[PDB]
DNA sequence: TAATGCGAGCGCTCGCATTAGATTTTG
C-alpha cells in the first residue's frame, strides 16, 4: 500500500509539483512508481524516452533504472502479450536518467555547433583546470604590472600583503568562481559597483544591505532587554539600564538617531549571577556600538563612495581573467564543469533583440515530464536550465521536484535552498491554479525514540532566521516503522569534561563494547548482535579521524575512515615521489638520500655518512658514484649502492620511451616497494596510497601536459595548495546522506563551528555582491565597511542554519540507537548557561541565544534541559545522560631470520616450481611471411629525395611486367613495350616505374631454354599464393621443445607443367655483372632456403612433386637451376 | 591526409556554410566531416546524391528538417569539393 | 598488460599502440614548442632528454650528468628565451655549462631561423626534416635499436625505425595536399600535433600460444574453450548510445523515411547490443565467466548491467564468486590460487604475515608458501621483503670514527646549527653532517628577503656617517630619499637579479622601498627617544672578526668553536655604570619565548648578550650589566580602528606598531633610558610601563639581573650537553610538539617513533625550572 | 576574536595591550 501523500505524489499531474520528502520517506520507491504508471498503463502509455529524470549521482540514476526494470518485467509477466511494455524494457538504456551534468554533456555534443565549442572537447578535472587558471592568471597580472595603470596598483597595494602579491590572485579566483554560480556571470560582476555608488545624501535605511543591519540591531537590543528583564525578576539600577534600552528600541528604525543615542547614553548564586546578565547588556550594547556607531552615518557613506574606483578596477580584472581563462581552454579544446552548465545554458537560450532557443523547444517537446531529485541543492544556473527544458508556465507544466530544505547541507558549494523554499511557500497543498506541494512525513525506516528525539530537539532549535524554516506538523517526522517494542533504545548524551579527542574517543569505544559483550540485538526479520559494521561514528570534520581511529583499534575491531589528504605527508608517497625525482634529475641531495635511507636501499646512517666522506664538495649524487667506482665489490654498502645505481640507469632509460604510469609500475615491481609496504602497520592503506599515485599519473596522461618533469610539478601543485569487513565506520556527517546505521555516534559536539570564513577584509554574497574593508594604503589605515558588517551578520545566521541541518541529517541517519558525545571544561556552569536559555515558553528557543551558538552543544544542551512546560517535558523522548569527569612468539623470531616449522605444504611447493609445458612456443609468431598485420618475416621524404627510382622499386616494376606478359608466344621488343604501356594505362605501373624498365632484359628470358619451355606447356600459372604449415623448430632451431605448426606464407612467381613434370620459376632483380660464373655459387645459396620452402609448399600441399627449379636474372639475363 | 585536405577546403569554402560556419573553426570538426564522407562513400552516396537530399528538406516547414538540409548542404560543398581535388589523381 | 606481465600470462591485444610516448615523436613535438613558446627551458630539456640532441660519440653517461646539472642551473636562474641565444671549481662548472648549451642551442636555434623564415608548408616541413637529419636522429635511433635487441626486446626495437616512417609519411601527405599553401607555425604545429595523436604502431602479430584479449564488437574468435567477459557494469555493457558525428539519431531516423539508408549509429545500435552480447556469451565451448567491478578507477560506485540480472533469471540458483586482493576473504581453496608465481606469492604472503600479527587467524597455505620461499636461493631477497613485518624506522647511532671524520676536528659551532640540533638531532646530521642541498628556484623566498633589509640598513648608516648625520637628524623627506637609493644600489645584485626578471618584482621593489622608508623614520623617532647609543654594529663574532670565537671544552676531545653575527649592540651610561643591550631586526611579530629557550630552540639573543656582557670588560675597559634583548619588527603596518582618526593619531598608531618585544631589565632607570619620553603609563617604544610611584608595571617584560644570568648559564649548559651529543655521533629522530622530512620518513603509527612534547610555560614556571637545575 | 590582567578613577568601573585558544563540509 501507499500513503495518501505518496499516492498524491505518484498520481498527481497537470502542474508543477514540489515534494518535500523527509528522511526515510521512500521517495525513491514512489518516484519509480509514478513513472511506471505513465510508462506502463492501460489508458494512454508513454515511452521512457519522453521523460527527463535528473539524479545527483550516476549510481542513483543507475539504481533508478534497475527498479524501473524490476517492475517492468513484473508488469510484463502479468501482461505477457504487451508489445509496448517489452519496448520500454529496451528504452531504459536510451532513456534520460542521469546527473544534470550528464545531460548537459548530451546537449553540448548535440548542439555544439550553435556556440563555439569543439566537438570531441575534453572535460578537464578540477585539478588541471585550476592549474590552467594559475597560468593564465600569472600572465594577466604580469601584463597589468607591465602596463603600469594607476588604478591597478591602487588595487594591488590595497589587497596584497605587500612584500607579497599572492593574496590578490586568490581574490580574483574567489570572485570569478562565485560569479559562475549566476546565470549571467558578467552582469552579476558589473552589479558590484551599484552598491558602492552612494552619496552622503543617501538614505541608508533604504539601500539593500541595511536589511540585515536592521534585523541585527533588533535582535541585540531585544536580547539586551529580555536579558535584563530577568535581572528584574531576580530582585533600581536595572531600571535605569532598562528604561534607557526601551528608549533605544523606540528608535530602532532610525540609524542616525542611534548614532546619537547608542554611543553616548549606553543568595550568592542568584546575586552574582544577576550581575552577569547585566554585563550581558554591556557586552551586547558595546559590540553594537563598535559595529555600527563608532563613526557617523555620513562617514560610513563617504568611506563607501571612496571605494568605488577600486571596486571597478577589481571587477574589470576578474572579467579580463575570465576571458583569458576561457580562451586558454578553447586552445586546448577544454571545458570545466562550470562550462558544462553554462555552455548548456548558452545552447538552450538563443537571445536576440530572452528566447528559449529551438534547442530548448526540442527538449520541451521531447520531455512530457521532468523529475529532479535533491532539489534543495539546486543552483541558479541549473534551475534556469531546468525551467528551460520544462515546458509550460508554473501554473501548468511538467516540473516535478523532490527534496527537503531541512536536509540541505551544501551551501558552501553555492546551492540555494531558498529556491526550493520560495516555491514551497508559493505552492498550495491542493493544486488550485498553482504549483501543487506535497509532504512526506512518515519515516518507514527508523525507530520511534529517534524520530521523537530528533523532533523534540529541532522543535526548539529550527525556526525563524536560524532555521530559515518553520518547524511544525506536516514537517515533523512521523512513525511508520513496525519495530518491535524493546528498550535501551534511548538517546544517550555523554558529556566529557589535544587530549580532548582522546577522552572523547575512549568514551565512544566504551559503550561500543558495552554493546558488543552485551547483546543489544539489532532488528518480519530476526534479531542479531552488533557486527561492528552496524555502528558508525559521525564527525563533522576529519581532523580527529586519524586519532579516533587509532585507539578504537587499540582494543578490538579496527576502524575504517575514508581519509582524503595527509596523503602527501604519507611516508610511502614521499619516498615514491623521491624515487621519481631522482629518475628525473639525479642531482638532488635530499630526494636522493630519501631513497637511500628508505627500505628500498636501506643504507645506515653510518653508511650514508660513509658515502659523503668520498667527496665532500660534490653533490651527494657524485659522492655516491665516487664510492662505487673506487669501492670494493665484497662490500655490503657497495652492493646496496651498485644495485640501486643499476636500477636508476634502467629507470632513466625506461622513462624516455615509456609513460609516467608505466615508469611507476616498473619501479614498484623492481623495488617491490608496494609489496614491502603492505607488510607494515596500516599497510592496506599504504598500498592504496601508492597505487593512487599510479592512477593519478594515468589521469595525468589524459591532460594537456606530458613528461615526467611536468608530472612532478603537477603533483607539486596539488601539494602546495589543495591536495565486506566488519568495522566501525568513521565518516563525516556530510558524507552520510541516504546512508543509514542501526547505531550512530555523533561526537565532537562540544567543539566550535568553523566561522573562519568571517575574518578577512572581504566577503562575497549572492544578493549583496562584493563587500570589503575600507583600506587606505598611503595613510596605512583600514576598518570594516557597513556592507561588510551586514554581510557578516547575514552570513553568520545562514552558516548557522546550515549547521543545524548538518545536525539534522546526522540524527536522521539512525535506525535504532543514537549516541551524542560532547565536551567542555566545567559541567555545572554550562548547565547554568543552558538553564538561562531554557526558560522561555513556546518551544522555539530564544532567537538570539540560538544565534550566539558556537558549538553543537549549545544547540542540544539548552534544548535538552527543559525535557527532564507541560508538552515539552512530557514529550515522548527518552534521553540517557552521563556526566563524565573525563579522568576515569617463536614464528616471528623465526621469520626475523629463517623459517618456521602444514596442510598445504605439498601443493604450494609444486605450484611454485611449476612451468608452462608449451612455454617455448608462446613467443613464436603464428604467421611468417616470405617476400597483412598478423604476420612477420632512413627513408627520405619524396619531396626532398631524388627524382628517380631505387634498385628495389625498379625490381618491383621489372617483376610486375614478367607476370603480365602474354605467355601465348615469344614477345618481341615492341610486343613487350605494348605490355609495359598497358600496365601504365591501367595503373599497375607508375610513370617512373615505366621509364625504368629495361625491355631487353625482359624479352631476353623468353629466348632462353627455360623461357621457351614456359611458352610450350600444357598448363601454367603465375603469382601463386600459398600457406604452408611447418613444425616450429623446422624454422627455429633454437626452440626445439615444441612441435606446434607455424604458417610460412609467400608467393611462387611461376609454375608450369610439361610432359616431363612440374617446374618452378622465379625472377630475381639481383645485382650481378659489374663473370656470372662466380656469382652463381653465391646467388644459389642466397635463395637456396627460399626455393626449398616453395618446393615443400607445393609437394606437401599438392601432393605432387617439383622436378627442377629455375631463377632468371635481369642483369645479363642469366639462369641457374636448382 | 583527407583531414588535411578538408581543413584546406573548410578554410576557403567556409563562408558558404548555412550552419557550420561557426563550427568550421574547430579542429575537431575536420575529423567529424572526414568520418561523414567515409560513411557517404561506404553507403554509395555521391556528392550529387547529398546535394539532392539537401534540397529535399529545403522549404518544407519542419524545423530540424530545415536545419538538417542546411548541414547536408555544407557537407555537400566539402564533399563535392573533395572529390574535385581527388579527381582522377588520388 | 601490467597484471598479465606479473602473472606471466602471454597474450594478444586487438588494438594498436600510440607513438606519443616515443622519443622521436616527443623530440619533434617539444622542438616546435621550444621556438613557439619562446624557448621555455622546460621544453628545451624535454628535447634534450629524448637525447636525440646528444653529441655524437661522447659517452652518454657523462652527458646526462651534464644535462641534469644544466637543468638545475636553468631552474634556479630562470633561464628562458633570448638568454639561450645570447677558479678551480668555477671553471670546471662554467666550462661544462658552456659546452652543454654549446651543443644544445645551435641545432635547435638554427631550426627556428629556417622555420620562422619559410612561408609555405613544404619549406617548413623541409626545415623540420633537416632538423632531424643534421642531428642524426636516424643514426642515434638505429643505435638504440640494437640496445633493445641486446636486452631481449625486439618488439620495442621494431617500433624505432617504424616511428621514423610514420613521421616521414606524415610530412609527405602534408606537403602533398597543402605543400605549396602558405602557413605559419600556429596552424602548422597544430596539424603536426594532430598528426602525432593519429600515429600508430604496427599491430603485434599473434603467437602460437596466447590468451586472446580483444573487444566485444568486431573481434573474432574460433574454437575458444573459456571466455571471460569484462566490464559488465551499467551504462557500460549495453553501451549507452554514443553521442558523436555530424548527424543525430533523429536526423538519421528521419532520413530513413525519405528512402535513404545510412549507418545505424543511434538507437539501432542499442538493439544490436543484445546480438553482440549473445555472440559473446555463446563464444566459449567449455566455460563462460561474466565479471563486473564494484568500485571505480577513482572509487565511484559501479552497478552491474541488466545482463547480470537477465542471467540470474536464466540461472536463478547460480552463486556468483568474489574476486579480491584480500585472500583472507575467501576459503583455503581459492587462497591456493594466489601462489601462481614467486613474485605474486611474495607480495601476498607479506600482506598475510602483517594481518596475522594483528591477531587474525590466517590460512596455512601462506605458512607453507613462506617456508618454501625461505628454502631457495633468493631466500635473502624475500627475507628483506618480509623484514617489513617488523619495520620500525630506526636510527643507528653514529660510530666514533665516522663522526670524527664527518663532523671533523673542531666543531665550528653556529648558534643556528645548535638550534637545528635542538630542533631534531637528525636534521643536524642531514644539513651539517651530509651537507644536503635543496634544488634552488627562481622564486624569492621569505628568508633571503630579510638579508635585503639588513644590507639596506647597514648601507644607510654608511651614508649617514658620510654626511656626518644621525638617524635623529633625519627628516621625513630624507628618510624616503635615503631608503630608495639603498635598494637601487642593492636590488640588481640580489637573488639572481630576480627583482629585475619580471614586472611584478619591480613592483615588489618600490614595495621593499616604502617599507624601508617607514622603518627609517621609525628608527629616527626611536633615536630621539632612546638614550642607548649603538656601540658596535654587525659585530664579527667568532671566526675572522672583531671578537674572539667563544670556545667549548667538553669530555672526550670535544672542541667547539662557535661563530656568529651580532646585529646591534647599544650602550647607555647609568648611575649603575655601563649598560649594554642587543637589538636584532626581524620580520616576525614576537621576539622571545622563554619556554622556547628552555628546549634550546631560541638561543640567538641570549648568547649574543653574554659575549657583549663578558667581553665588555676587557673590550672597552668597563663592566656592563644587561639592559636586555630586543627585537625590531621591520614592516609597513596596517592599523585597524573603529575610532575615526586624524593624521595626528594615525602617526601615533603606526608608531606603536613598532613597539619592541623582548626581555628587559626590571628597574626604573633602564626603562627610562630606553624610552626617555615615558614619564607615567605605557611606553610605545619598549614593552614596559611606570606606575605613579615610579615603579614599573607587572605587565613589563623586565626581569632582574639574576634571571638574566640564570637564562645565560642555562644557554651555556645547552651548548655543552648538546655539543657533546654531536661528537658522540647522535643522529636520533625526535621532532617536537622540515626540508629533510622526506629523509626522516617519520611515521607516528610506526612504533618507537614519538613526538617529544613541549609544554607552554608561564615565563616564571621555566624561570623556576632553570633555577632548580644547579 | 574574545579574553584576562593591570592600572587607575571611584566591590564598582574604563581603557590599554598582550595572550590564548581553537580551524571544515565536497554528495
Amino acid at each position: 500500500t501507499w500513503t495518501d501523500d505518496q499516492w498524491n505524489a505518484i498520481v498527481s499531474t497537470g502542474q508543477d509539483i514540489l515534494v518535500a520528502a523527509a528522511a526515510g520517506s521512500g521517495k525513491t520507491a514512489v518516484l519509480v512508481e509514478r513513472m511506471i504508471r505513465k510508462i506502463t498503463a492501460e489508458e494512454n502509455p508513454i515511452d521512457v524516452d519522453r521523460l527527463l529524470v535528473v539524479t545527483f549521482t550516476n549510481a542513483s540514476a543507475a539504481e533508478m533504472k534497475h527498479r524501473i526494470a524490476e517492475a517492468l518485467e513484473k508488469e510484463l509477466v502479468q501482461r505477457p502479450g504487451s508489445l509496448h511494455i517489452r519496448r520500454q524494457l529496451s528504452l531504459l538504456n536510451r532513456a534520460s536518467i542521469s546527473t544534470l551534468h550528464s545531460f548537459c554533456l548530451q546537449v553540448l555534443k548535440k548542439y555544439y555547433y550553435l556556440i563555439d565549442l569543439d566537438p570531441g572537447f575534453r572535460i578537464a578535472d578540477q585539478t588541471e583546470g585550476e592549474l590552467i587558471g594559475d597560468e593564465v592568471l600569472d600572465e594577466l597580472f604580469e601584463d597589468e604590472y607591465a602596463k603600469g595603470e594607476k588604478a591597478f596598483f591602487e588595487l594591488v597595494d590595497r589587497y596584497t600583503t605587500d612584500r607579497h602579491d599572492l593574496d590578490l590572485q586568490f581574490l580574483v579566483k574567489q570572485v570569478y568562481e562565485y560569479s559562475r554560480s549566476h546565470p549571467n556571470p558578467e552582469a552579476w560582476l558589473e552589479s558590484f559597483v551599484h552598491l558602492y555608488d552612494v552619496s552622503e545624501k543617501s538614505a541608508i535605511e533604504e539601500l539593500p544591505f541595511y536589511q540585515y543591519v536592521k534585523e541585527d540591531i533588533a535582535m541585540v537590543l531585544n536580547g539586551a532587554k529580555e536579558k535584563l528583564l530577568r535581572a528584574l525578576e531576580l530582585t533600581d539600577n536595572f531600571l535605569d539600564d532598562l528604561a534607557q534600552i526601551d528608549e533605544l528600541i523606540q528608535h530602532q528604525d532610525d540609524f542616525s538617531e542611534l548614532y546619537k543615542r547608542v554611543p553616548a547614553v549606553s543568595d550568592p548564586a542568584l546575586l552574582d549571577e544577576a550581575t552577569d546578565l547585566r554585563n550581558g547588556a554591556k557586552k551586547l550594547l558595546e559590540k553594537l556600538k563598535t559595529d555600527y556607531f563608532t563613526r557617523s552615518p555620513e562617514q560610513h557613506l563617504k568611506s563607501l563612495a571612496e571605494m568605488k574606483p577600486v571596486i571597478e578596477t577589481l571587477v574589470q580584472l576578474v572579467i579580463s581573467y575570465g576571458k583569458r581563462f576561457e580562451a586558454a581552454k578553447q586552445e586546448k579544446s577544454i571545458i570545466d564543469f562550470s562550462d558544462l552548465e553554462h555552455y548548456c545554458l548558452a545552447i538552450l537560450t538563443a537571445e536576440n533583440d530572452r528566447e528559449p532557443s529551438e534547442a530548448a523547444r526540442f527538449y520541451q517537446e521531447q520531455f512530457h515530464e521532468v523529475l529532479v531529485d535533491e532539489y534543495q541543492d539546486t543552483n541558479l544556473v541549473q534551475e534556469s536550465i531546468l525551467q528551460l527544458v520544462t515546458s509550460g508556465p508554473e501554473e501548468t507544466g511538467n516540473l516535478f521536484m523532490v527534496g527537503d530544505v531541512k536536509q540541505s547541507i551544501y551551501r558552501f558549494r553555492l546551492a540555494e535552498p531558498l529556491l526550493f523554499l520560495s516555491k514551497y511557500k508559493r505552492f498550495t497543498e491542493s493544486g488550485e491554479g498553482t504549483g501543487r506541494k506535497i509532504d512526506l512525513n512518515k519515516n518507514f525506516r527508523s525507530r520511534a525514540d529517534i524520530l521523537d528525539s530528533t523532533n523534540f530537539l529541532f522543535k526548539q532549535l529550527m525556526g525563524g532566521k536560524i532555521g530559515e524554516v518553520d518547524y511544525d506538523e506536516q514537517a515533523e517526522l512521523k512513525l511508520g516503522a513496525a519495530y518491535p517494542d524493546n528498550d535501551e533504545t534511548e538517546t544517550e548524551l555523554l558529556l566529557i569534561d589535544l587530549e580532548t579527542v582522546q577522552f572523547e574517543a575512549k568514551a565512544i569505544a566504551k559503550e561500543i563494547r558495552k554493546l558488543i559483550s552485551s547483546p543489544f540485538k539489532v532488528y518480519k526479520k530476526t534479531h542479531r548482535n552488533i557486527q561492528y559494521r552496524d555502528i558508525v561514528i559521525l564527525l563533522r570534520s576529519m581532523p580527529w579521524a586519524p586519532q579516533i581511529m587509532e585507539e578504537l583499534r587499540a582494543q578490538g575491531i579496527p576502524v575504517y575512515a575514508n581519509l582524503t589528504s595527509g596523503y602527501f605527508e604519507a611516508v610511502e608517497v614521499a619516498v615514491a615521489l623521491s624515487v621519481l625525482k631522482v629518475i628525473d634529475n639525479p642531482y638532488q641531495d635530499i630526494p636522493l638520500a630519501s631513497v637511500l635511507r628508505s627500505p628500498i636501499v636501506g643504507a645506515d646512517e653510518n653508511e650514508l655518512s660513509l658515502i659523503r666522506l668520498e667527496n665532500k664538495k660534490a653533490p651527494y649524487y657524485e659522492a655516491m658514484k665516487d664510492y662505487l667506482a673506487a669501492g670494493d665489490r665484497s662490500d655490503e654498502l657497495y652492493q646496496k649502492l651498485n644495485t640501486f645505481y643499476g636500477h636508476l640507469q634502467k629507470w632513466r632509460a625506461f622513462s624516455k620511451n615509456h609513460s609516467v604510469s608505466e615508469l611507476i609500475w616498473e619501479v614498484y615491481r623492481d623495488t617491490k616497494y608496494m609489496d614491502y609496504v603492505g607488510g607494515m602497520p596500516g599497510g592496506k592503506q599504504r598500498q592504496a596510497n601508492l597505487r593512487v599515485l599510479y592512477d593519478r599519473a594515468r589521469q595525468y596522461e589524459s591532460t594537456a601536459f606530458r613528461g615526467l618533469f611536468r608530472f612532478l610539478r603537477f603533483i607539486e601543485r596539488m601539494q602546495e595548495r589543495g591536495d565486506q569487513e566488519d568495522v566501525v565506520r568513521l565518516m563525516t556527517i556530510h558524507s552520510s546522506k541516504g546512508l543509514e546505521f542501526p547505531v550512530v555516534f555523533v561526537a565532537g559536539l562540544g567543539r566550535n563551528f568553523n566561522m573562519m570564513d568571517l575574518n578577512k577584509s572581504y566577503l562575497l554574497d549572492k544578493e549583496l555582491g562584493f563587500g570589503t574593508k575600507y583600506i587606505h594604503p598611503q595613510l596605512r589605515i583600514s576598518y570594516p565597511t557597513l556592507p561588510l558588517i551586514a554581510m557578516k551578520k547575514k552570513m553568520r545566521r545562514e552558516l548557522l542554519s546550515e549547521e543545524l541541518r548538518v545536525l539534522y541529517v546526522a540524527l536522521t541517519r539512525a535506525k535504532e540507537k543514537l549516541f551524542l558525545i560532547g565536551s567542555c571544561k566545567d559541567h555545572q556552569k554550562q548547565l547554568a548557561k543552558w538553564q538561562a536559555s531554557a526558560s522561555q515558553t513556546d518551544w522555539l528557543l530564544p532567537e538570539f541565544d540560538r544565534y550566539q551558538a558556537r558549538t553543537y552543544l549549545d544547540f542540544i544542551g539548552p534544548a535538552l534541559a527543559r525535557h527532564r512546560h507541560a508538552d515539552i517535558s512530557g514529550h515522548p523522548a527518552r534521553f540517557a545522560v552521563q556526566m563524565i569527569h573525563s579522568y576515569d612468539s617463536e614464528r616471528l623470531e623465526a621469520i626475523r631470520r629463517g623459517e618456521p616449522v602444514f596442510a598445504f605444504d605439498e601443493k604450494a611447493r609444486e605450484q611454485l616450481s611449476w612451468t608452462y609445458p608449451h612455454q617455448e612456443v608462446t613467443q613464436i609468431r603464428t604467421k611468417q611471411s616470405v617476400s597483412d598485420e598478423y604476420s612477420g618475416r632512413y627513408r627520405r621524404p619524396a619531396f626532398m629525395m631524388k627524382k628517380g627510382l631505387t634498385a628495389a622499386e625498379k625490381g618491383t616494376a621489372m617483376h610486375t611486367v614478367m607476370q603480365h606478359i602474354p605467355l601465348s608466344h615469344v614477345p618481341s621488343i615492341e610486343e613487350a613495350e605494348q605490355t609495359v604501356h598497358r600496365l601504365y594505362e591501367k595503373e599497375l605501373l607508375t610513370e617512373e616505374q615505366k621509364d625504368a624498365i629495361d625491355i631487353e632484359e625482359i624479352v631476353q628470358f623468353f629466348h632462353t631454354e627455360i623461357g621457351g619451355q614456359l611458352i610450350g606447356a600444357k598448363w601454367k600459372d603465375r603469382e601463386i599464393p600459398f600457406s604452408l604449415a611447418l613444425p616450429a623448430k623446422e624454422i627455429y632451431p633454437d626452440a626445439h621443445e615444441a612441435d606446434e605448426p607455424l604458417l610460412v606464407q609467400g608467393i611462387i612467381d611461376c609454375l608450369y607443367e610439361t610432359e616431363d613434370g612440374l617446374y618452378l620459376l622465379a625472377y630475381k632483380s639481383d645485382r650481378i655483372e659489374g663473370g656470372f660464373e662466380g656469382a652463381a655459387p653465391i646467388l644459389k645459396k642466397r635463395y637456396e632456403t627460399q626455393i626449398q620452402l616453395y618446393t615443400k609448399a607445393v609437394e606437401q600441399i599438392a601432393k605432387t612433386k617439383v622436378k627442377g627449379c629455375a631463377l632468371y636474372f635481369f642483369d645479363g639475363g642469366h639462369i641457374l637451376t636448382l | 591526409g583527407v583531414q588535411m585536405l578538408l581543413r584546406k577546403l573548410i578554410e576557403e569554402h567556409k563562408q558558404e556554410f548555412k550552419v557550420y560556419q561557426k563550427a568550421s573553426d574547430k579542429s575537431g570538426f575536420t575529423a567529424q566531416v572526414e568520418r561523414m564522407l567515409t560513411e557517404f562513400k561506404r553507403y554509395c552516396l555521391e556528392p550529387e546524391d547529398i546535394r539532392r537530399m539537401a534540397e529535399s528538406g529545403t522549404a518544407s516547414e519542419y524545423r530540424g528538417e530545415r536545419v538538417l538540409s542546411e548541414k547536408l548542404h555544407d557537407l555537400s560543398i566539402l564533399y563535392q569539393q573533395m572529390e574535385k581535388s581527388l579527381a582522377d589523381q588520388y | 598488460k601490467e597484471v598479465f606481465a606479473d602473472y606471466e600470462i602471454p597474450y594478444f591485444i586487438d588494438g594498436k599502440a600510440s607513438m606519443l610516448n616515443h622519443p622521436l615523436i616527443e623530440f619533434i613535438r617539444s622542438s616546435l614548442d621550444v621556438l613557439k613558446g619562446n624557448w621555455r627551458y622546460e621544453a628545451v630539456f624535454r628535447c634534450v632528454k629524448t637525447e636525440l640532441l646528444f653529441p655524437l660519440n661522447e659517452p652518454k653517461a657523462k652527458v646526462r650528468e651534464q644535462v641534469d646539472q644544466l637543468e638545475n642551473y636553468c631552474i634556479a636562474y630562470g633561464i628562458k628565451g633570448d638568454r639561450w641565444t645570447k677558479t678551480d671549481q668555477e671553471i670546471e662548472m662554467e666550462n661544462m655549462l658552456n659546452d652543454t648549451r654549446d651543443w644544445i642551442v645551435p641545432p635547435l636555434f638554427q631550426l627556428q631561423k629556417r622555420m620562422k623564415k619559410a612561408k609555405t608548408v613544404q619549406e617548413k616541413a623541409e626545415a623540420l626534416y633537416r632538423y632531424l637529419e643534421e642531428t642524426d636522429v636516424p643514426l642515434k635511433l638505429d643505435q638504440e635499436r640494437q640496445r633493445a635487441e641486446d636486452d631481449g626486446r625486439i618488439i620495442e626495437a621494431q617500433q624505432h625505425q617504424q616511428a621514423w616512417d610514420a613521421v616521414i609519411q606524415l610530412l609527405e601527405e602534408f606537403v602533398e595536399m597543402m605543400g605549396d599553401d602558405e602557413i605559419s607555425l600556429d596552424l602548422f604545429q597544430q596539424m603536426i600535433e594532430a598528426g602525432a595523436e593519429s600515429l600508430t604502431f604496427s599491430l603485434i602479430p599473434p603467437a602460437l600460444d596466447q590468451v586472446f584479449v580483444g573487444n566485444m564488437d568486431l573481434s573474432r574468435m574460433y574454437g575458444t574453450s573459456c571466455t571471460f567477459v569484462l566490464g559488465a557494469n551499467d551504462g557500460v555493457l549495453p553501451a549507452r548510445p554514443d553521442e558523436n558525428g555530424v548527424l543525430s539519431d533523429d536526423d538519421r531516423e528521419w532520413l530513413k523515411t525519405i528512402g535513404v539508408e545510412l549507418s545505424s549509429g543511434g538507437r539501432e545500435r542499442l538493439l544490436d547490443e543484445h546480438f553482440l552480447i549473445y555472440m559473446a556469451f555463446s563464444s566459449p565451448s567449455d566455460r563462460l565467466y561474466v565479471s563486473y567491478p564494484i568500485a571505480d578507477a577513482e572509487g565511484k560506485t559501479l552497478l552491474p548491467s541488466m545482463i547480470v540480472k537477465r542471467l540470474e533469471e536464466l540461472f536463478p540458483h547460480h552463486k556468483e564468486r568474489l574476486l579480491t586482493n584480500e585472500p583472507e576473504q575467501v576459503s583455503d581453496e581459492e587462497q591456493l590460487m594466489y601462489v601462481v608465481n614467486k613474485s605474486v606469492a611474495q607480495s601476498f604472503t607479506a600482506s598475510q604475515l602483517r594481518l596475522w600479527t594483528r591477531e587474525y587467524d590466517i590460512s596455512d597455505v601462506w605458512w607453507s608458501t613462506y617456508n618454501v620461499l625461505m628454502s631457495e636461493q633468493d631466500r635473502l631477497q624475500s627475507k628483506k621483503l618480509f623484514s617489513s613485518l617488523f619495520f620500525r624506522n630506526e636510527v643507528k647511532q653514529l660510530e666514533r670514527s665516522v663522526s670524527r671524520q664527518l663532523y671533523g676536528e673542531r666543531i665550528q659551532g653556529s648558534v643556528s646549527r645548535m638550534e637545528t640540533f635542538n630542533a631534531c638531532p637528525f636534521s643536524h646530521f642531514a644539513s651539517h653532517g651530509l651537507h644536503l642541498k635543496e634544488r634552488q628556484f627562481f622564486k624569492l623566498e621569505a628568508p633571503d628577503i630579510g638579508q635585503l633589509f639588513h644590507s639596506s640598513l647597514k648601507l644607510i648608516s654608511d651614508r649617514l656617517r658620510d654626511e656626518k648625520l644621525d638617524w635623529r637628524d633625519l627628516t621625513k623627506e630624507q628618510c624616503e630619499l635615503f631608503s630608495y637609493d639603498a635598494v637601487e644600489r642593492l636590488a640588481p645584485k640580489l637573488q639572481k637579479e630576480i627583482l629585475l626578471s619580471s614586472n611584478r618584482h619591480y613592483y615588489v621593489k618600490e614595495k621593499l622601498q616604502k617599507i624601508v622608508t617607514r622603518v627609517s623614520g621609525i628608527l629616527s623617532e626611536h633615536a630621539k627617544a632612546s638614550g642607548f647609543v649603538p656601540i658596535g654594529l654587525e659585530l664579527g663574532f667568532g671566526g675572522k672578526g672583531p671578537l674572539p670565537p667563544l670556545t667549548f671544552q667538553l669530555k672526550n676531545g670535544c672542541t667547539m668553536e662557535l661563530v656568529g653575527r651580532i646585529d646591534r649592540v647599544d650602550k647607555a651610561e647609568s648611575s649603575k655604570g655601563l649598560l649594554l643591550r642587543i637589538v636584532a631586526y626581524k620580520s616576525s611579530d614576537k621576539g622571545l619565548d622563554l619556554a622556547e629557550v628552555y628546549y634550546g630552540l631560541a638561543l640567538q639573543m641570549l648568547t649574543y648578550l653574554d659575549l657583549s656582557i663578558t667581553h665588555s670588560a676587557d673590550w672597552l675597559g668597563m663592566r656592563a650589566t644587561p639592559a636586555g634583548v630586543l627585537y625590531f619588527h621591520i614592516h609597513d603596518p596596517m592599523i585597524q580602528s573603529n575610532l575615526p582618526l586624524g593624521l595626528d593619531e594615525i602617526e601615533q598608531e603606526i608608531f606603536k606598531k613598532f613597539k619592541m618585544k623582548g626581555l628587559l631589565l626590571g628597574d626604573q632607570e633602564v626603562v627610562r633610558l630606553m624610552d626617555t619620553t615615558l614619564q607615567e603609563g605605557r611606553s610605545n617604544i619598549i614593552n614596559a610601563g611606570l606606575k605613579k610611584d615610579g615603579s614599573l608595571r607587572s605587565d613589563s617584560a623586565a626581569v632582574g639581573e639574576k634571571e638574566f644570568d640564570l637564562l645565560t648559564k642555562h644557554v651555556r649548559r645547552t651548548f655543552q650537553e648538546a655539543g657533546e651529543q654531536i661528537t658522540d655521533g647522535r643522529v636520533s629522530i625526535e621532532p617536537y610538539k622540515c626540508a629533510f622530512k622526506s629523509v626522516c620518513q617519520f611515521d607516528e603509527s610506526l612504533e618507537e617513533n614519538e613526538y617529544r612534547p613541549l609544554k607552554a610555560e608561564k615565563d616564571k614556571t621555566i624561570l623556576e625550572w632553570i633555577k632548580k637545575e644547579a
